[PDB]
């Protein structure tokens, strides 16, 4: 903790965690919403598949 | 006086990124998906029970292949199961019974565990010999190797009680990065899609996302009150949910810097193990010291399905990279193979 | 029957616990017979650099033991020339120059001492600890050696053990028998001795005490003292193992020839003394010493015996009134003084006189009076005829001197004062001692008591092996055909391990602490044993039956405690599991017992002290 260039590391490090380009939550959401609803087609888990092109079933 | 400065430099700047964030939280994710419906019955069920293992089970991964996987045992050995027929690939007897994790490469030539010898030991599936042998013993780790993913055959990223991640070259056994930031042991990493990034869960309630190519952390995520013990990356690589020793599961979302979503229910009480989507992200898995691995609904929050196939508790999970399959290993000494 | 050795996988355990008590060692296993015999065998056959070390160490001894200096003068030029002349010739004889000048410097003086070689033995010792012994120790001559040991620490005797035969002595205690121990077959006396018939005399000390004495005098082979190899007990008797005296004792071969001439007298007295001086080495006085202690072998040659009433001053001083009335000192008659080696020497005065005048000198008229005999002995020297001889009648003088200060073998040299008595001006001490000397005599062809746990907990530690008198013994009889049949046994089983393929060892190139069989419970109903082969991990116990891997384990996690418990009068180790649950085994043998017990218990320790800083390990709490 009392070493100086540990402080200072910390810090340079927080400038460049504070510094970077954010999105509203709003739309960082629907990016996620619209990825799922893209995707739900091929997802097995989402769908139950039949269990011809379930490898397994049999 | 210069460090009492950079104290409260620091703290301003956390305080900023607090603020910055905020700025972002014009709506919640719970919000945004109001509309949609529901994703109704998550009923799996156990195709396979997989049974070998003396001990019991850490860890484990899927081959890229949705077809075998590692799974690592308190009884010092790691088994490559083909998950069609449940049989034995290989039987792997590690030179150090601490095993508490392990991977599977990309391309299936290799994987990795290793544990509280605090080395990621490769082992080498297919010589000309047809034999498997320790190829690489990467030592570096000055406390037990926690996790480790493959980028390819030659590069591999780990992750340590000792704090720090790394990334190795194995052809020469070099640690040739050094992921410094977490304070606490480092228990659990996801690798992004793409693989330039990757994020880690810690013992210190935060996980962070790093650049692989740069060895830099870029974002730091809390909220959890404890041990993060498992992390993964939400397909699209833009979030990512942790499981913690605090009974919630969250999803933290890059871009936006923040949390979106906690996963939580008053009944749960005990801690997360591991943590994993469905293909599409839209189902968040997690493996818990109640013995059930729970099915929740990234988008919504709602508990939505529940595996209750396991009499210890569930340690590792994992969903087949073609969608098809959910691996549970547990303290029973058992995987069981769900979908 | 006979000895079995268990198998060559025993070494894992008795490698560890011969380790912990520090007994692999050069020294420690080059000083015992079984780990000489052995050693060399692995030295001459499988080794270059060592075959001539032994080799020269062998010839050595063999030098020692010659008798002639006109045979030493020989052997000294013939060594010098085959270990130290030729290797020197190709600088492939690595002593100091200290060790060839010595010897060399020697010969042209032509002075010869049996000891000649003395400086080189210790430093062919030098050469042989270090990479020499390393080399042994990872051979499976080393294994041999551990298989050995094992059988050595684990001896627990019982009159089965042995075939009783004849009596040859009765006593207040009990009696002594011949017997032959079944095992190897060697021949030894049987003394026992009913504590019942202890109690009601009172003689608890007395055994206990002969037991203690016996295991000072019993090292080094003395041939003229019955020592003893073993002692057990029954919860009825106590049993000591010595060496086999058929002749019957002096006091009645007195009686049936009478008094002895001089010469005579002086052979007895020759072996005595070397008796009294092996034990006088070690710190122990007899104090009892007379003709009926002197029990003659089969030969004529006689040995002291019964240590009873013998007491040890390597550092107390005893004082009190012991011995037999006619040959106690004055200064053991004199109650308050303390005193030594010299009472024996007194008594020893007496004993001869006794054999040559029928009765103790101070017993004149043949009084029947303990009162009487002590005071003269406390001031009265005695009476020596006018048959007896200068020399004799200095010995006697010299012997039954009342003034301890300037008392015969009592003024600094003990022993050595004796022989040098010109009564035995005309005998080589090393031909007594070799008992080369011609004997004179050939030997012709009720109570209510009972036994509480304050009885028995006075015997608790009476049982013991002398490891010496057990090598040797073992060396002598079957060490030779055993090894044979043993190497046999191996060497087959390597076969049908290759044959069957299950040539890989499930114990290397991991972490395995330790391994070896035992035994457990298999049917928590039925409650029999299966002998099964555990591997001790750090954070596991495995086991497998044949061929089979390890399909079962606990967990040093699971495991809450390790503690001995009885079962069927068999101690056995009992772990506490942590749901509630138990596990029992047992172990083939007191040191496989001890060290599963040590080494679970370490790593149980171990385990939990590393789980607990390891949070994806540890427990986490629950409700
Ligand atoms: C040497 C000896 C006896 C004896 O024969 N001992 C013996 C020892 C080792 C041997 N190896 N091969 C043969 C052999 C024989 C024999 C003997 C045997 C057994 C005994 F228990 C004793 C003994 O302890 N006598 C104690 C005397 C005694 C006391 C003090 C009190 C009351 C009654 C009595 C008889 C004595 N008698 C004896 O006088 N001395
Ligand atoms: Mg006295």
């Amino acid at each position: 903790t009392a070493s100086i260039a540990q402080a200072r590391k910390l810090v340079e490090q927080l400038k460049m965690e504070a510094n970077i380009d954010r999105i509203k939550v709003s739309k960082a959401a629907a990016d996620l919403m619209a990825y799922c609803e893209a995707h739900a087609k091929e997802d097995p888990l989402l769908t139950p598949v039949p269990a011809s092109e379930n490898p397994f079933r049999e | 006086s210069e460090l009492d400065q950079l104290r409260q430099e620091a703290e301003q700047l956390k305080n900023q990124i607090r603020d910055a964030r905020k700025a972002c939280a014009d709506a919640t994710l719970s919000q945004i998906t109001n509309n949609i419906d529901p994703v109704g019955r998550i009923q799996m069920r156990t195709r396979r029970t997989l049974r070998g293992h003396l001990a019991k089970i850490y860890a484990m991964h899927w081959g890229t292949d949705s077809r075998l996987l590692v799974s690592a045992s308190q009884d010092g050995k790691l088994i490559i199961w083909d998950s069609y027929t449940t049989n034995k690939v290989h039987a792997i007897p590690l030179r150090s019974s601490w095993v508490m994790t392990c991977a599977y490469a990309p391309s299936g030539n290799y994987v990795a565990c290793g544990g509280l010898d605090n080395i990621c030991s490769i082992y080498n599936l297919k010589t000309r010999e047809g034999n498997v042998r320790v190829s690489r013993e990467l030592a570096g780790h000055t406390g037990y190797l926690s996790c480790c993913r493959f980028l390819d055959d030659n590069q591999i990223v780990t992750s340590s009680g000792d704090t720090t991640c790394a990334l190795w070259d194995i052809e020469t056994g070099q640690q040739t990065t050094t992921f410094t930031g977490h304070t606490g042991d480092v228990m659990s990493l996801s690798l992004a899609p793409d693989t330039r990034l990757f994020v880690s869960g810690a013992c210190d309630a935060s996980a962070k996302l790093w650049d692989v190519r740069e060895g830099m952390c870029r974002q730091t995520f809390t909220g959890h009150e404890s041990d993060i013990n498992a992390i993964c990356f939400f397909p699209n690589g833009n979030a990512f949910a942790t499981g913690s020793d605090d009974a919630t599961c969250r999803l933290f979302d890059l871009r936006a810097d923040q949390e979106l979503m906690t996963y939580s229910h008053d009944n749960i009480i005990c801690g997360i193990t591991s943590v994993s989507f469905s293909k599409s992200g839209r189902l968040l898995l997690a493996g818990y010291d109640d013995f059930n691995c729970n099915v929740w609904d990234a988008l919504k929050a709602d508990r939505a399905g529940v595996l209750a196939g396991h009499d210890n508790r569930v340690s590792c999970l994992g969903v087949t990279d073609d969608g098809m399959a959910v691996a549970t290993g547990s303290w029973d000494s058992f995987l069981k193979i769900w979908n | 029957k006979k000895i079995l050795l268990p198998e060559p996988s025993i070494r894992s355990v008795m490698q560890k616990y011969l380790e912990d008590r520090g007994e692999v060692t050069f020294e420690k296993i080059f000083s015992q017979k079984l780990g000489y015999l052995l050693f060399r065998d692995f030295c001459l056959k499988h080794l270059e650099e060592a075959k001539p070390l032994v080799e020269f160490y062998e010839e050595i001894k063999k030098y020692e033991k010659l008798e002639t200096e006109e045979e030493r003068l020989v052997c000294s030029r013939e060594i010098f020339d085959t270990y130290i002349m030729k290797e020197l010739l190709a600088c492939s004889h690595p002593f100091s120059k200290s060790a060839i000048e010595h010897v060399q410097g020697h010969l042209v003086k032509k002075q010869v001492p049996p000891d000649l070689f003395q400086p080189y033995i210790e430093e062919i010792c030098q050469n042989l600890r270090g990479d020499v012994f390393q080399k042994f120790i990872e051979s499976d001559k080393f294994t041999r050696f551990c298989q050995w040991k094992n059988v050595e620490l684990n001896i627990h005797l019982t009159m089965n053990d042995f075939s009783v035969h004849r009596i040859i002595g009765r006593g207040g205690f009990g009696e002594v028998y011949g017997c032959r121990k079944a095992d190897t077959g060697k021949m030894y006396a049987m003394k026992c001795l009913d504590k019942k018939r202890i109690k009601m005399k009172q003689g608890e000390t007395l055994a206990l005490n002969e037991r203690i004495m016996l295991s000072l005098v019993s090292t080094g082979d003395c041939p003229f003292i019955v020592c003893m190899s073993y002692a057990f007990h029954t919860p009825d008797k106590l049993s000591f193992i010595l060496d086999l005296m058929n002749g019957g004792d002096l006091h009645y071969h007195l009686s049936q020839h009478g008094v002895f001439s001089e010469a005579d007298m002086r052979f007895y007295a020759a072996e005595i003394i070397l008796g009294l001086e092996h034990m006088h080495n070690r710190f122990v006085v007899y104090r009892d010493l007379k003709p009926a202690n002197i029990l003659l072998d089969e030969h004529g040659h006689v040995r002291i015996s019964d240590l009873g009433l013998a007491c040890d001053f390597s550092k107390k001083k005893p004082h009190a009134s012991v011995g037999t009335h006619g040959y106690m000192a004055p200064e053991v008659l004199q109650k308050g003084v303390a005193y030594d080696s010299s009472a024996d020497w007194f008594s020893l005065g007496c004993m001869l006189f006794k054999l040559l005048r029928g009765h103790s000198p101070f017993r004149q008229h043949k009084t029947k009076d303990k009162h009487e005999i002590d005071r003269m002995t406390l001031t009265m020297a005695v009476e020596l005829p006018d048959s007896f001889s200068p020399e004799l009648r200095s010995l006697l003088e010299g012997l039954l001197q009342r003034d301890v200060n300037r008392r015969l073998g009592c003024l600094g040299r003990g022993a050595q004062e004796v022989k040098e008595s010109p009564f035995f001006r005309s005998l080589d001490w090393q031909m007594v001692f070799l008992q080369k000397y011609p004997p004179p005599l050939i030997p012709p062809r009720t109570k209510g008591i009972k036994l509480l746990d304050s009885d028995q907990e006075l015997y608790r530690n009476f049982p013991l092996t002398i490891s010496e008198r057990w090598q040797q013994e073992v060396a002598e009889t079957v060490f030779d055909t055993i090894n044979a049949e043993t190497d046999r046994l191996e060497a087959r089983k390597k076969t049908k391990n290759k044959q069957l393929g299950h040539e890989e060892d499930y114990a290397l190139g991991k972490d395995c602490i330790m391994h070896g069989y035992m035994s457990k419970m298999g049917n928590p109903f039925l409650t029999q044993w299966q002998r099964r082969y555990f591997y001790l991990f750090p954070n596991r116990l495995e086991w497998r039956g044949e061929g089979e891997a390890p399909q079962s384990l606990l967990t040093m996690e699971e495991i809450q405690s390790v503690e001995e418990t009885q079962i069927k009068e068999r101690k056995c180790l009992l772990l506490k599991i942590r749901g509630g649950k138990q596990f029992v085994l047992q172990c083939d043998s007191d040191p496989e017992l001890v060290q599963w017990k040590k080494e679970l218990r370490d790593a149980y320790r171990e385990a939990q002290q590393l789980v607990q800083r390891v949070p994806k390990m540890k427990n986490k709490p629950r409700s």
